[PDB]
């Protein structure tokens, strides 16, 4: 409050650097400050919340605007296929006159916007630049919105009660019903009423959409439950997006699968799907009691889930006091079902490619998979961070006493010896197989490998009726009981999109399949070995039972008892993040080498050559970044020179970590020293002398910062590898 | 009770300009501190004050130049028409400005209890401008009930549409 | 309680918790952790030889 | 810095022109009869106590603390008394009623200023 | 300041005092051991919290532990 | 389409903001 | 497209930078 950490007056004494920097890094760490109670906690972050979503509408307005402005919004839907969608335009005064002829495309002079953006506006309905005016007018209202809600709510008589906080009874019966059941029920009243008929030709925008109905008969006789009529004439075969010929008019119809034109799937089976996926969450809305009374106490609901098997302590009574009281409980739930559902839109984006003509532009789609990969990653290990900070900071015994958590507690010994067991086994059983067949294809014979055809991959693709591996199972077989059971409804527009090797969606399978699939496996297991480990070793471990006096990110324990480097629960944040970018990073090259086989067409040339580690280093590593690493030469340059440089640039982060990484503080303590003996001695400069004490960083800081260097040079470099990679290759 | 209606006597207010009585059956002002409720009630009445005269003033039929109009309602004509002009974006905008310039803080004068939540100063009027005890109340009250019935007369002013697609004076002239 | 008996310990901050050790010494002299035992396997500082109170220490036979 | 720092000036006796090792690094001369040294920071000081009292005896040794508006303490030695050797004049501060294993978990100190070991 | 607690596992075999190069930590005559002795913390505000005194603390686990307090000029041990 | 805005927005916010916010914050410290 | 709906966008998103200060300097 004095001086700087206004906040924490156990730092503003410090008379060295690191008042800034912990300054900094414990500023939002709200449950550590000089009086910050608990209604003084949650009437911040309710505010801080609303403050956090006007940065994401600002930034939304700010792809809004650009693409309103120096894009080529409307040109790319006049030729989607043939013109790369640009991004916001550039300013260099370092551009000096060789650069500029590498950007020049038309008058502007932009990026091109890897980033999916034009498909999902295309989609939407979204034909000129001026609604993208005035939709970014329409989000820089709503951030206007947000920031007077957290201004609005930390204005005194305003800041809302804790028992209002404490009513998360009925968030539940809102969130289910308004936030995700009505908005997505109203986004069917977009879909519906814009992108079926902007789909379909007809130009509906702000005005004929209450003239003119989707259906040419609707509603007035048609709560009598003919709905049949909304599914009666679908988009069948010879149309292409955009314009009115070749489509009919119906509106729900499900026909599963995808264009033939564009790729991507129909609008009428997402404006049926959100529809469904609508009514089926506002009738979970319906689920808790209020004021009102009918519905679900949640403490009948964890208070009656105790086994009378009696194996599972004694029961979940325990558990709703430690969601209420705790916060870092809710929060690792929160990341871990933004994570799960993050990585599932990744591994739906490429395989169920939703927007048009995004599976015909081959860097975008390699950029959103792997940004909502490299964001999976991250949320999971936000997820068992706090899942840490749950068991130091806020994990009470006594109100669990016997609980299922401490029940987790008492068997963390045998959760960490069989996640290391398993770890272990697919980590020599991975590369013991991968070093097997890079000796054995070293030497003269590629087929003496070990090559084990995932075969459950197969059974699974033969259920959901890909024929091409001859089991002849629930769907493949098209006489069996499934495969009768939707023979009419959305199989036979679904499996000409299975059967398909053109379309990303289950995709044709060799041992490759196996062998990387073993390796994420491990990396998950290694990951989970890790955050489970300084989770559950969070709290006390034989080592030092003192853990939980010292809170989450403690540097250490001195030397005593062995050496103590790297004992705290934030250490399994600190090791996982590494492990979360490497198998992030084995799941983005495999994807990433996958489709950079079906795109260029040779799967052969991935089937044949991914088996073993040279085929990655050679036919990977070696030869797709040929394109980036001509991005300039001593003969000019070309439009990749921006990811060539960033690639070069980015190893220069990467290595400055391990600065930090490796080599730790008393070498640079005892350095800063010599600087500020150098520093005070010379004349000319003992005049300027500093107010803060030049200190080395503190050894949390300095494996963070070292962290934070690994993470912005990986995910530099490989999001120059992919986008340099397939831009090389293709555009 | 204090309610001139089944029971709930004087639940939490009772001064307020009912000169009929004071209403509230629902519990509202049980748990809503009924400044906030005082301001949107008025908020309310004066723009659907302002909403009727809107209607009944365009159903006088007077256009700069602009399509017949056959309804106040119904979006793409009347409403894109004016918005394609590129006429309706500032008219919000002012009331953008109003509100978040001159409503906003006057609001924060409805959070501490300081206000009497109406109040937006602005009498233009001599021999009648009354802010004391009488008029102030007795016209508040005008201002009040005028308002109420300018809310439910827009809604049916709104709601003539099915049976009748036509304007409201062409209602007059049916029945 | 007494000398040279096997010993399990009933402290979760020991390393020796819940393994049996022999008592080496049993003091009677008000000390609040008499009982000197040391063990077989040795903790991180070298040293198998701490000492307890009563309530943390269970013979057996 | 001697205008803003605190500057340790350890105070001792000797019998003989011996050569000890400076804090700062290299040799000193060590006068024999009495004399001081103005140093940085305290454990250079008493790792200089350690520096001679495990070589040979140094004894009647201590740093005044050297605070810049003047005044002097008296560090180390504080009473006549070596301190790993018992006086029965030092009050006990910084001790509770056991071990680690009744310490509160912080759950219980959680929105409270207090410590996870205070009982 | 570093806070450095002395609990009640503190035998007094004095190799934290001889352990700590800041004499921060006295012995105490304390008639609840057989040496009739328990170390003491009272001079915190010059104690660095390297740990050098949890090295040689030969209890059962760490009579003495030293909680990372507050960082003063003199906590924080820097020579200028 | 005011081409000119990026020759005004681009340097006052991508120099001179970080330096008038260096002495904002950096005065911050001490106020 | 146009220039004056970029002078309304920065209009509106400065007095959104007044809210961004607005609710800084509370918390
Ligand atoms: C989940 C709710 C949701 C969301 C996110 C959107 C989002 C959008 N709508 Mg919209 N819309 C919705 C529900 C929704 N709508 C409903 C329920 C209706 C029926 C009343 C409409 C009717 C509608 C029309 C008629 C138009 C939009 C348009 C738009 C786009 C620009 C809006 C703007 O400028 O501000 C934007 C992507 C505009 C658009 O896409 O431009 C062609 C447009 O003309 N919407
Ligand atoms: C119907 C009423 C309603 C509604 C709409 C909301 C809405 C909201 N509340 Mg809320 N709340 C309500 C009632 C309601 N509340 C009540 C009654 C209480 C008291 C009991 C609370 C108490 C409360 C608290 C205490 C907090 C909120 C918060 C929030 C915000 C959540 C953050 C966010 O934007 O996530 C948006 C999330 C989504 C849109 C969906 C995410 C996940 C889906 C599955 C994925 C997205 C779908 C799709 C696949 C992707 C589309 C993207 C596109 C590019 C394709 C949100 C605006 C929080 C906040 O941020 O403060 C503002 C907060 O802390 N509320
Ligand atoms: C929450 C979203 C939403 C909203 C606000 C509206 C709003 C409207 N719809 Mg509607 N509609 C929606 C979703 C929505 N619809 C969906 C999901 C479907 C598909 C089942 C339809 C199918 C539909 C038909 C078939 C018709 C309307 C019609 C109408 C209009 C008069 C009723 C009104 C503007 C009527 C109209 O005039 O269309 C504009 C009409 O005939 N709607
Ligand atoms: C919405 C999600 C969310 C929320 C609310 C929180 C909230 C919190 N986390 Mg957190 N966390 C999250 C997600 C989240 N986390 C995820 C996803 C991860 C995994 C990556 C973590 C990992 C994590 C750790 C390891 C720790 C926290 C901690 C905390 C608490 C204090 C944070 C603080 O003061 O930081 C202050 C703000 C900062 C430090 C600014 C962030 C700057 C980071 C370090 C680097 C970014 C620099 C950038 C890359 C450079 C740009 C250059 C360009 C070239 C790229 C707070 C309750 C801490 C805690 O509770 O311990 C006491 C703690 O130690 N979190
Ligand atoms: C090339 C880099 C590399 C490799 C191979 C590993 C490998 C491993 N790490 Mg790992 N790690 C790395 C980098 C690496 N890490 C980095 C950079 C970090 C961040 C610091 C971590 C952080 C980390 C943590 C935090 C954890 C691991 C764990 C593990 C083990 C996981 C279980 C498993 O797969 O066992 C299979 C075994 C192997 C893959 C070993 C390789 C097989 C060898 C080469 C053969 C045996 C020797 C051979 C005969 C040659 C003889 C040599 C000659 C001189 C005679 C595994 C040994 C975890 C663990 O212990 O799991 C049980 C664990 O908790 N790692
Ligand atoms: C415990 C380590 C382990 C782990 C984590 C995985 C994980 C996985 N395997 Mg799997 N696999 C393993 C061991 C393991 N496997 C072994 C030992 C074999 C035999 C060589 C296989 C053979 C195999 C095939 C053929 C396929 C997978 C696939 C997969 C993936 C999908 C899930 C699945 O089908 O489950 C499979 C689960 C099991 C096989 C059970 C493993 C658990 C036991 C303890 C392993 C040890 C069994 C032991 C060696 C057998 C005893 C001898 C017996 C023959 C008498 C997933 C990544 C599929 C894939 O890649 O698709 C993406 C796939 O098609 N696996
Ligand atoms: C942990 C690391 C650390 C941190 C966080 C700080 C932080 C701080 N130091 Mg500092 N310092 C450190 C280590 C550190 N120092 C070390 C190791 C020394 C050597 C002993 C010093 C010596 C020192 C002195 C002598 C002074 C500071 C001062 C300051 C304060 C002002 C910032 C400043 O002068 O640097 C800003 C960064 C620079 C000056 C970089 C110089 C080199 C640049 C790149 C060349 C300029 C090129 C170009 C023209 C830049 C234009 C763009 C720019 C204007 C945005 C700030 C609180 C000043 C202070 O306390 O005054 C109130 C002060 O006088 N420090
Ligand atoms: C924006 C909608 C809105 C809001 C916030 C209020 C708010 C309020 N009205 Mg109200 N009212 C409204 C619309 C609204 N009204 C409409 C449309 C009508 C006409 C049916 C009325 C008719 C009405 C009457 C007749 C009375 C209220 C009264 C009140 C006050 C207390 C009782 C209550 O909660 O109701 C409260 C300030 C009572 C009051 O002010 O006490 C004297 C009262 O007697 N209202
Ligand atoms: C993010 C914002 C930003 C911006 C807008 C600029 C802009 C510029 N940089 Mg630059 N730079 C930046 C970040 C930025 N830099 C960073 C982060 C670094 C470190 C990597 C550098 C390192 C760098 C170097 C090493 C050099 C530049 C140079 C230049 C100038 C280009 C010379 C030219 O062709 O113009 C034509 C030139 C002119 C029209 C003359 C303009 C001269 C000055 C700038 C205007 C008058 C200044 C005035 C007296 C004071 C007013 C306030 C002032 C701070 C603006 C240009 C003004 C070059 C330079 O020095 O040019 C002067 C140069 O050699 N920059
Ligand atoms: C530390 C911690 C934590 C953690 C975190 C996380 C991270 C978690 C994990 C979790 C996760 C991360 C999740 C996951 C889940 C799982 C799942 C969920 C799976 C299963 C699967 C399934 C279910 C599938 C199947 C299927 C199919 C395939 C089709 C048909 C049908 C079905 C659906 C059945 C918590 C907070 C909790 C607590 C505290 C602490
Ligand atoms: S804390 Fe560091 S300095 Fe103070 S006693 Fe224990 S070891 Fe010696």
């Amino acid at each position: 409050a004095t001086k700087f950490p206004k906040f924490s007056q156990a730092l503003a004494s410090d008379p060295t650097t690191r008042r800034i920097w912990y300054g900094i890094a414990t500023a939002h760490d709200f449950e550590s400050h000089d009086g910050m109670t608990e209604e003084n906690l949650y009437q911040k972050i309710f505010a801080s919340h609303f403050g956090h979503l006007a940065i994401i509408f600002l930034w939304t307005s700010g792809n809004l605007f650009h693409v309103a402005w120096q894009g080529n919004f409307e040109q790319w839907v006049a030729n989607p296929l043939k013109t790369k969608p640009l991004a916001h335009a550039i300013w260099d005064p370092h551009f000096g006159q060789a650069a500029l002829k590498a950007f020049t495309r038309g008058d502007t002079v932009a990026n091109i916007s890897y980033s999916g953006v034009y498909h999902w506006w295309y989609t939407i309905g979204i034909r000129n630049n001026v609604e993208l005016y005035t939709g970014a007018l329409g989000l820089l209202v709503l951030s206007a919105v947000f920031l007077l809600a957290g201004w609005l709510h930390i204005q005194p008589k305003f800041k809302p009660s804790l028992s209002w906080f404490k009513n998360n009874e009925s968030r539940l019966n809102h969130h289910l019903a308004g936030l995700f059941g009505v908005s997505s029920l109203a986004w069917t009243g977009h879909l519906v009423h814009v992108a079926i008929p902007a789909s379909r030709g007809q130009h509906v925008g702000w005005d004929n959409f209450i003239m003119t109905p989707p259906h040419p008969a609707g509603l007035q006789p048609f709560f009598t439950g003919n709905w049949s009529v909304y599914a009666q004439s679908p988009d069948s075969m010879q149309h292409v997006f955009g314009t009115s010929q070749g489509a009919g008019t119906a509106i729900l119809t499900f026909l599963g699968g995808f264009h033939p034109q564009t790729q991507s799937l129909w609008l009428t089976d997402m404006a049926h799907h959100h529809l469904a996926i609508a009514v089926i969450f506002i009738v979970a809305g319906h689920m808790y009691r209020t004021n009102f009374g009918i519905g679900h106490n949640l403490k009948t609901i964890l208070e009656a889930h105790r086994p009378p098997s009696g194996r599972l302590g004694k029961g979940h009574i325990g558990i709703y006091q430690t969601l209420t009281n705790s916060l870092h409980f809710q929060l690792g739930l929160a990341l871990a079902s933004l994570s799960v559902v993050t990585s599932l839109v990744a591994q739906h984006m490429y395989a169920m490619p939703p927007y048009a003509y995004m599976a015909f532009d081959y860097v975008t789609q390699s950029a959103l998979y792997t940004h909502h990969q490299y964001i999976a990653g991250l949320l999971i290990v936000g997820a068992f961070a706090h899942g840490a900070i749950f068991f130091i900071r806020d994990y009470d015994p006594e109100q669990n006493q016997d609980n299922v958590l401490a029940r987790m507690l008492a068997h963390k010994e045998a959760v960490i010896s069989h996640l290391s067991w398993v770890s272990l086994f697919l980590g020599f059983h991975t590369l013991g197989l991968y070093v097997h067949n890079d000796v054995v294809v070293a030497f003269g014979n590629p087929e003496k490998q070990i090559l084990i055809e995932p075969i459950f991959a197969q059974w699974i693709q033969a259920t959901s009726g890909k024929m091409l591996y001859g089991f002849q199972v629930l769907l493949s077989s098209s006489t069996s009981n499934a495969s009768v059971a939707a023979q009419q409804l959305w199989l036979p527009g679904w499996l000409e999109a299975v059967n398909n090797e053109s379309n990303s969606l289950f995709l044709t399978i060799g041992p490759g399949d196996f062998l990387v699939h073993h390796a994420i496996a491990l990396g998950l297991h290694t990951t989970t070995l890790i955050l489970v480990k300084g989770a559950l070793d969070a709290r006390g471990s034989k080592l030092m039972p003192d853990k939980k006096d010292f809170g989450y990110s403690f540097p250490c324990d001195g030397p005593g008892r062995g050496g103590t480097c790297d004992i705290s629960a934030w250490d399994a944040f600190y090791l996982a993040m590494f492990w979360m970018l490497n198998t992030i990073g084995w799941v983005t090259f495999y994807w990433h080498w996958k489709h950079l086989s079906l795109w260029q067409g040779n799967v052969a040339q991935f089937n044949e050559s991914s088996t073993y580690l040279m085929g990655w280093l050679r036919d990977y590593l070696w030869l797709n970044s040929s394109p980036l690493i001509n991005g300039y030469n001593p003969y000019g340059m070309n439009s990749l020179a921006v990811w060539s440089w960033m690639f070069l640039f980015a190893h220069l982060v990467w290595a400055t970590g391990f600065m930090f990484l490796i080599s730790w503080r008393g070498y640079w303590q005892e350095l800063i020293e010599t600087l500020a003996w150098a520093h005070e001695r010379t004349p000319l400069a003992n005049l300027i002398r500093w107010k803060d004490k030049p200190v080395a960083l503190s050894i949390v800081q300095a494996r963070l910062v070292g962290l934070v260097h690994f993470t912005v040079g990986y995910i530099l470099t490989y999001a120059a590898f992919v986008i340099a990679s397939t831009a090389g290759k293709f555009s | 009770p204090s309610m001139p209606f089944l029971k709930r006597p004087s639940k939490l207010d009772g001064s307020l300009p009912g000169g009929e009585g004071c209403f509230d059956p629902l519990g509202f002002t049980e748990v809503f501190s009924l400044e906030w409720l005082r301001e949107a009630e008025i908020k309310h009445c004066r723009v659907a004050m302002l909403a009727v005269l809107g209607v009944i003033a365009q159903e006088f039929g007077t256009f700069d130049f602009y399509n017949a109009k056959s309804k106040l309602q119904l979006s793409p004509d009347l409403h894109n028409q004016f918005v394609q002009n590129g006429a309706l974006q500032q008219i919000l905008l002012f009331v953008c400005a109003w509100e978040f310039i001159v409503g906003l803080p006057a609001l924060i004068e409805s959070v501490n209890g300081n206000r009497e939540p109406g109040y937006f100063g602005f009498d233009p009027l001599k021999l009648g401008g009354t802010v004391g005890s009488a008029q102030w109340k007795r016209m508040q009250a005008g201002e009040l009930r005028n308002g109420r019935l300018a809310m439910i007369a827009f809604g049916g002013f709104f709601h003539q549409q099915l049976l009748t697609k036509q304007g409201i004076i062409e209602q007059l002239a049916h029945f | 309680i007494k000398k040279g008996s096997l010993v399990k310990i009933l402290r979760p901050e020991s390393f020796w918790y819940n393994e049996v050790g022999t008592v080496v010494n049993v003091e009677t002299s008000k000390v609040l952790y008499p009982v000197l035992v040391r063990f077989d396997k040795v903790n991180y500082s070298g040293l198998n030889s701490t000492n307890f109170s009563l309530d943390e220490l269970v013979e057996i036979k | 810095c001697a205008e803003t720092e605190e500057k340790y000036a350890m105070t001792w006796s000797s019998d003989q022109q011996h050569i000890f090792e400076m804090p700062t690094g290299g040799a000193a001369v060590m006068n024999s009869g009495d004399n001081l040294l103005y140093l940085a920071r305290k454990e250079q000081a008493l790792a200089l106590a350690t520096q001679l009292r495990t070589q040979f005896k140094i004894q009647d040794y201590k740093i005044y603390r050297i605070f810049p508006s003047g005044e002097v303490q008296y560090l180390h030695p504080k009473d006549g008394v070596l301190p790993y050797q018992v006086n029965k004049g030092r009050e006990q501060v910084g001790r509770v009623k056991s071990t680690i294993g009744k310490n509160v978990n912080p759950a219980q100190v959680k929105f409270t200023s207090k410590a996870t070991y205070d009982r | 300041a570093h806070t450095v607690k002395i609990y009640d596992n503190c035998i007094g075999c004095t190799q934290c005092v001889r352990a700590c190069p800041l004499d921060v930590l006295e012995m105490v005559p304390w008639d609840g051991c057989k040496a009739g002795q328990m170390a003491s913390a009272p001079r915190t505000e010059d104690c660095v919290g390297c740990k050098r005194c949890e090295t040689a603390c030969p209890t059962d686990f760490l009579s003495i532990r030293v909680y990372l307090g507050g960082e003063t000029t003199r906590s924080m041990g820097l020579a200028y | 389409s005011a081409s000119y805005l990026p020759s005004i927005l681009v340097p006052t916010v991508g120099l001179i903001l970080p330096f008038a916010s260096m002495a904002i914050l950096f005065i911050a410290i001490e106020k | 497209i146009t220039d004056n709906q970029v002078f309304v966008a920065l209009i509106m998103a400065l007095v959104c930078g007044y809210l961004a200060v607005k609710l800084a300097k509370q918390l």
